[PDB]
């Protein structure tokens, strides 16, 4: 079964798409074409991203597909069948959802892992690099995998850092420590 | 004995709300900045120790 | 002092280490947060939110793990770290819990400092099997005259206290706790029943009253009161008897004796309903959760009487069930009636009619019966059961020209019924149960007029204490009534009745 | 074999997703190795996308989504054989009597198709009991289900014990007392009593084999305990030929247990609250017990009417299967008579003239008529006073009270308990005995000779000794 | 969002792969989720409504709900027999059972199997399980006795030929 | 709600001044007295008498909070306590009112009780 499962509808579409292109052994091709069709959809904002509104016909939906494969003739072919499927199931409206989902699945296959270093305010680039080095070095990143570490700004977390990746976290923050500290002196 | 115990309880909540006042002071300081560095190296030490 | 303790406490918290598994709440509504994450989560495992509320994870669903919040909804808010505590629900258990009022989690709510405990044991562990259990064989004297004679209660066998709403059901139970003081105080460790009272869904004021009453009768020193009050969140209420059973296990396993009185399982049921329906698990009969028979059966069968192989422990249990309008056909009562091994049926009419405790002699049954009852008390009160039976049947005939035989029954019967009343919130020693009952049985008090029955009772006790506390002491210690003892007793009663 | 990861644990309904190739067939048994032992999960749906949905047989607390599951390949297979006499065996099929691994030859699936229409036994015939009250007034049916009625304190346990003893002498059959929804207290008692009364002789060769399912067990395991038991019985019938008799404890609690398993599985609840699959499920349990052309299981089951209504759907569904009812009563035991069988409550299906023989029928009808008249007579004998009666009436009063005593019979299991020698009186010899009492050939015999005596021949003896 | 019978990942992946499931599943199906004593088969495109299908494992069922994209057989038999992903073949007849002269003295099963164990049933035809009753004009009021031979059930309560008459 | 530690037992006897109440089940100060009763069994009359006796007697302020009762009843109560001077809109009232009445949207009726609790 394809590594990394995607629960629920729209990601069942992604799961299918990946495994279908995995047996064709043309996943990179799929990914590239998916980025391209998503991009030219996204870059056509009014009329063709804001006319993904759910109200179009069966026949009009088919013709939206025909315009999409008119827009560029470079598509994997599995993803040309996928366009048909989403139209046919008339769930075409969620288009980008499947795209994003295929992306999540894909870059897991590629090996890339994503992390997060939430903090109160943005932290140093020196800190970013030191943490990135450490985190990549650690056994947590198995290696043969990469870490796109993203600092995000969350004011709610007061100071510190929280490392997140692999649904495994180490939370050493002042807000979290303060919570536990306060609690212990209210006993 | 009863009031003595009550007075201890009264002390415990009084010194507790005073601790809250010190906490509000602590989170103001650029110790708020400097301790992030401490956390940074601590996480480096921790995650490498696994 | 207090400053030193706080200084110890700050020192007593140390830096943490990397914490496996995390979740982010997907949606939190209705006190049923549903968290996306928690890749490896043991079923029913305790999970702790960012906010600080604790929860357990009753539904592990295919893509989301549905935590149930043990506190107010407001605490958790959509998307927020959900840490994995990693130990399935367990509560501190130990000898040290004696005398502390603790909540379902196990935290001290009495405020008498940290709970010192000798183990933490899981709160769902399965009941003693076929070969571990050895049949009941040791009386538990509740001290209420009516309970002790009419419906004997033995060590390790659950017996229901099913009765009408707020007819002071709890009072009947509380009396049992008080009488255990008499055996408890001494030094015979094959006599001490260490009771644990489990107050589930009772207002905090009511449980405060309970605490005070127990302190007043100097009874907190063999009591542990697991209290999950009405205010406390519906998961805490749900886990409250289960938790309690675990508290009991230390006593049972270590080979003491103990009696855990679950008060009231009717409210336990309501809590389970709240959890299940809110978790969208399929509804069932009378809108009670589908497996509700299974839930109650699990709790009540943890009570047992261990074999001599297994250390000869016990864990008597006494669930209290509140019958809504006395309809004993209702789904939650019916299930429990089946599960239990006995009933005491307190009747509202009797309560009103001044018979307090209000045990309806007819509709109570003891299914373990004669295994219990002190041997002495058994001898002189086999008769008592039979006499009352006649009095019940001939009761309606009390509306004329009545046979002498009928009239004899009526006189004896009215006097017995009056005799078996017990003043509320005071227990009565077994060594004085056997004498008092003896008098009625032998018909000595038949002559005494109804109004003076009460006066006679107290008088007889004082008379017994003055005239022959030798007789009383013999009755107490020998614990079996030999013909010679019954001889002395007949004389004593004759003397007493004459004055 | 196939292996799969636990992918839900919602309640006690645990859904397992198998690594695609083959799905365990519906009714197959999966075993998840657990640090508590094993958990046997039984597949009761296929949820599509190579997932199954199971019911559990052990508590579901502490499964971790992703545990490896192993598929046994067919319904839970419990050891069976005559090597399994005197063993308490739990639902999953492992000794719980703690006397070490059950030595067994074969194990057989706990779900097996009922004997074919072809193999049904064409005529019906009477199974000899040996209790006189039973064999006269409500004879047990060979390979029928004869439902015991009346609760504990009627000597229910002793009655059950008696039957085990008689059956062994009578035919040669074993027994299997299978208890569904049995109190943990009651189970302790049953094991202890059965040991004491020698129907289980641990040192010796036991009669009854035990399958005990306490109410402690999960809702699923409560449902499957009966079917587990049935399999044990069937091995005896099919492969050792003897007629055997398989008791079930509350069969109400079989229904009750089933009601939960349905509700958990999510099927829409049905009339009065019972399973939507109520009728057929009772059918599966109650049609595997049948009279084959090899042997016959025969089952005495105990029905506990809910809310004392015989109109409720659960008793009604039960009543369809039953063939005879022996209605032990506490009133009757209080009249001294033990066996406690109530003479005018018990009724049987086979008890029709051409089934039980014309003679047996005629004797029975008369004994029924005498006792029936006696009860009505006793109403006014008491009210009017004993003196006020007809010559005809006091002939009946005399005749009846002699019959009433004659019903009693000290019996072998409680030989130890009472001391009195036990009397197992043959079915033919029972018929003869009552003919004579009806014909007043022993109406010269004192009334206190009919109390607690064996057959007619026996009460000739007692008359002589009593007189002396 | 919703669900569909084409939601199913195995169905979905075949379509994505550009494979045509038509002209295969025009007359056979492969079972999808099954259990709860109803089975849902994917395909069976040319199925008649209320046809009898035979599952390859020897159990037959009557298609009950023909739904856009799935056909839902009802299993006339035990659940254990059909396991997911089995091949369902169209029997080709609306559910009919053999009828004829030579059914005299034969016990038969509900599908008309000879469970009397006297060998094959000799039967003139088969006729559909549910068929419309004789209308207003094909009937004439009853006018012959059905002699039951029990006085009262043949005296007090008269019972004639070709009439309903409940015994309750 | 205040924690388990906070709770403190009490038992003082309020004097209702109503014969049935006083003898056969007296009410107690600091208690949670409860006037359970039927539909139109004279609930209003009972409540009105109770307000006259207990409110005037009571030393502290009171908050009379009405969750979903008729606005006819509401106006009567408003008027009645203006007359009895409990609500003295020249002086200072010895009572506050939080009237949410049954013409209010389904939600408001639920958390109107809470509004009163906070006063």
């Amino acid at each position: 079964p394809p590594p990394v499962r995607l629960f629920g509808v729209e990601g069942t579409y992604a799961t299918a798409l990946y495994q279908a292109a995995a047996k064709n052994s043309s996943i990179d091709a799929a990914f590239q074409s998916l980025q391209k069709v998503e991009s030219t959809v996204k870059k056509n904002p009014k009329l063709g991203h804001l006319l993904l509104n759910p109200a179009l016909s069966l026949k009009d939906r088919n013709s939206v597909i025909d315009a999409i494969v008119e827009t560029h003739k470079n598509l994997d072919g599995y993803v040309v069948n996928l366009l048909k499927v989403l139209s046919e199931n008339n769930r075409l409206g969620c288009f980008e959802k499947i795209a994003s989902d295929f992306g999540v699945l894909n870059d897991a296959h590629n090996g890339l892992l994503k992390g997060t270093v939430t903090s109160a305010e943005p932290l140093d680039p020196k800190s970013f690099k030191r943490i990135e080095k450490a985190l990549s070095a650690s056994k947590l990143v198995g290696q043969g995998k990469s870490l796109k570490l993203e600092n995000v700004v969350k004011p709610e977390i007061k100071g510190g850092l929280i490392v997140e990746l692999g649904d495994k976290t180490v939370d050493l923050s002042i807000s979290t420590k303060i919570q536990k500290l306060n609690k212990v002196l209210e006993d | 004995v009863r009031y003595e115990a009550s007075l201890r309880q009264l002390e415990q909540r009084q010194l507790a709300k005073s601790v809250i006042s010190r906490v509000q002071s602590e989170l103001g300081n650029p110790k708020f900045q400097e301790k992030v560095l401490q956390q940074s190296i601590s996480e480096i030490e921790q995650l490498l120790s696994k | 002092e207090v400053s030193s303790i706080l200084e110890e406490r700050i020192k007593g918290v140390s830096d943490e280490a990397n914490l496996n598994e995390t979740g982010r709440v997907l949606a939190v509504g209705d006190g049923i947060a549903r968290v996306f994450g928690l890749n490896n989560i043991q079923a029913e495992e305790l999970v702790e939110f960012s906010s600080g509320v604790k929860g357990m994870a009753l539904n592990l669903e295919p893509g989301q793990v549905g935590i149930v919040l043990f506190g107010s909804d407001r605490l958790v808010k959509e998307g927020e770290l959900v840490k994995r505590t990693g130990n399935i629900v367990d509560v501190p258990v130990g000898p040290g819990l004696l005398g502390r009022v603790v909540d379902a989690l196990g935290n001290p709510i009495d405020g008498k400092g940290p709970i010192d405990a000798a183990g933490r044991s899981r709160a769902q562990v399965k009941a003693p099997g076929i070969l571990p259990r050895r049949s009941v064989h040791e009386p538990v004297q509740t001290g209420l005259k009516a309970v002790d004679a009419l419906v004997p209660i033995g060590r390790g066998q659950r017996e229901l206290i099913i009765g009408d709403r707020q007819t002071g059901k709890t009072a009947v139970a509380l009396d049992t706790i008080l009488n255990q003081k008499r055996w408890n105080n001494g030094s015979d460790e094959s006599k001490k029943l260490y009771c644990v009272y489990v107050a589930v869904g009772q207002k905090r004021s009511t449980v405060a009253q309970l605490v005070q009453t127990l302190e007043q009768h100097d009874a907190m020193k063999y009591s542990i009161i697991v209290a999950a009050t009405a205010s406390e969140a519906a998961p805490l209420q749900y886990l409250a008897p289960f938790t309690a059973a675990s508290i009991g296990e230390w006593f049972r396993d270590n080979g003491k004796h103990a009696l855990i009185v679950y008060d009231d399982l009717s409210k336990q049921a309501v809590a389970y309903r709240q959890l299940s329906l809110l978790l969208r698990r399929p509804p069932g009969r009378e809108a009670y959760p589908g497996d509700v028979f299974y839930l109650h059966s699990r709790l009540l069968e943890r009570a047992a009487k261990l074999s001599e192989k297994e250390g000869s422990g016990s864990l008597t249990a006494l669930p209290v069930i509140e019958t809504q309008g006395g309809d004993v056909s209702a789904y939650i009562p019916t299930n429990v009636i089946s599960i239990t091994d006995g009933q005491i049926f307190l009747e509202a009419e009797l309560f009103y009619k001044g018979i307090r405790p209000a045990i309806n002699v007819g509709l109570s049954v003891s299914r373990v019966g004669s295994a219990a009852q002190v041997k002495a008390l058994k001898q002189v009160a086999g008769s008592l059961k039979l006499f009352l039976a006649q009095y019940r049947e001939v009761a309606a005939f009390a509306q004329s020209d009545l046979d002498a035989s009928t009239k004899q029954t009526l006189v004896r019967g009215e006097r017995l019924t009056q005799l078996l009343k017990q003043n509320q919130y005071s227990p009565l020693a077994t060594e004085e149960q056997v004498p008092l009952i003896y008098a009625g049985v032998n018909g000595h008090l038949d002559g005494i007029e109804l109004s003076r029955i009460g006066e006679f009772e107290s008088s007889f006790l004082s008379y017994l204490k003055s005239n022959h506390n030798e007789l009383l002491t013999e009755i107490r210690e020998k614990g079996e009534l030999s013909k010679e003892l019954l001889a002395s007793l007949k004389s004593a009663t004759e003397s007493f009745v004459a004055t | 074999p196939i292996t799969g990861k636990v992918t839900a644990v919602i309640g006690a309904i645990v859904d397992v997703h198998f690594e695609q190739s083959e799905l365990p067939a519906i009714l197959n048994a999966l075993e998840i190795k657990t640090p508590q032992g094993k958990l046997v999960l039984e597949v009761a749906q296929h949820l599509g996308e190579n997932t199954v949905r199971t019911i559990a047989m052990d508590g579901t607390e502490g499964l971790v989504r992703g545990e490896k599951v192993l598929d046994t390949g067919g319904p839970i297979s419990v050891p069976v054989g005559r090597e399994t006499l005197g063993r308490i065996i739990n639902v999953i099929g492992e000794p719980i009597d703690e006397r070490g691994p059950i030595k067994s030859k074969l194990r057989k699936p706990i779900h097996a198709d009922p004997p074919s229409f072809a193999e049904q036994s064409t005529s019906a015939e009477i199974l000899e009991t040996g209790i006189k009250v039973v064999d006269l007034l409500a004879p047990y049916a060979r390979g029928g289900k004869i439902g015991l009625f009346g609760g504990a304190g009627v000597g229910k346990t002793v009655f059950i014990q008696e039957l085990i003893n008689n059956i062994a002498k009578a035919h040669g059959g074993f027994s299997v007392f299978t208890g569904v929804g049995e109190r943990t207290r009651e189970g302790n008692d049953l094991y202890r009593e059965m040991k004491e009364t020698g129907v289980i002789n641990l040192e010796g060769e036991s009669k009854v084999a035990l399958v005990f399912g306490q109410m402690n067990e999960p809702p699923g395991a409560r449902a499957r305990v009966a079917l587990t038991g049935l399999t044990i019985a069937e091995y005896f019938r099919d492969e050792e030929g003897q007629d055997v008799l398989l008791f079930i404890d509350n069969i109400f609690r079989f229904t009750q247990a089933g009601s939960e398993v349905s509700a958990l599985l999510g099927r829409i609840p049905s009339a009065v609250g019972y399973q939507p699959t109520l009728a057929t499920d009772m059918g599966l349990l109650q049609e595997r017990i049948t009279t084959t052309k090899k042997g016959s299981v025969t089952s005495v089951q105990a029905v506990y009417v809910p809310a004392d209504d015989l109109t409720d759907p659960a008793p009604a569904t039960t009543f369809a299967h039953l063939d005879a009812t022996t209605v032990l009563s506490r009133g009757i035991s209080e009249l001294g008579i033990y066996p406690a069988v109530d003479p005018l409550d018990s009724k049987s299906r086979l008890l029709d003239a051409a089934v039980v023989g014309q003679e047996h029928y005629d004797v029975a009808s008369k004994v029924q008529e005498t006792l029936q008249t006696y009860k009505s007579l006793q109403d006014i004998i008491a009210i009017l006073g004993m003196d006020e009666l007809s010559e005809q009436d006091k002939l009946t009063v005399e005749r009846a009270r002699k019959i009433q005593r004659f019903l009693s019979q000290p019996f072998a299991v409680a030989e130890v308990f009472t001391g009195i020698p036990g009397k197992l009186v043959r079915l033919k010899d029972t018929v003869a005995s009552f003919k004579a009492v009806l014909e007043g050939k022993y109406d010269n015999i004192p009334e206190h000779a009919f109390y607690m005596v064996g057959g007619i021949e026996d009460v000739v003896a007692k008359a002589e000794k009593l007189a002396a | 969002t919703k669900a569909q019978p084409t939601e199913v990942s195995s169905i979905l992946e075949e379509r994505i792969k550009g494979v045509s499931d038509e002209a295969n599943l025009n007359e056979t199906g492969r079972v999808l989720a099954v259990g709860d004593g109803i089975a849902r088969v994917f395909g069976l495109n040319n199925i008649q409504a209320e046809e009898l299908v035979e599952f390859s494992s020897g159990v037959k069922g009557m298609a009950l709900n023909l739904e856009p994209g799935q056909v839902g057989i009802v299993l006339f038999g035990s659940d254990r027999l059909v396991k997911e992903g089995e091949l369902v073949k169209r029997t080709g007849n609306i559910v009919d059972v053999p009828v004829g002269p030579g059914l005299l003295g034969r016990v038969v099963d509900a599908l008309g199997n000879p469970i009397d164990g006297k060998g094959p049933i000799d039967a003139a035809g088969r006729s559909r399980a549910q068929v419309k009753a004789p209308g207003i004009l094909p009937r004439r009021s009853v006018h012959e006795p059905v002699q039951t031979g029990l006085k009262a059930v043949d005296a007090l309560v008269p019972i004639g030929r070709g009439q309903r008459e409940l015994i309750i």
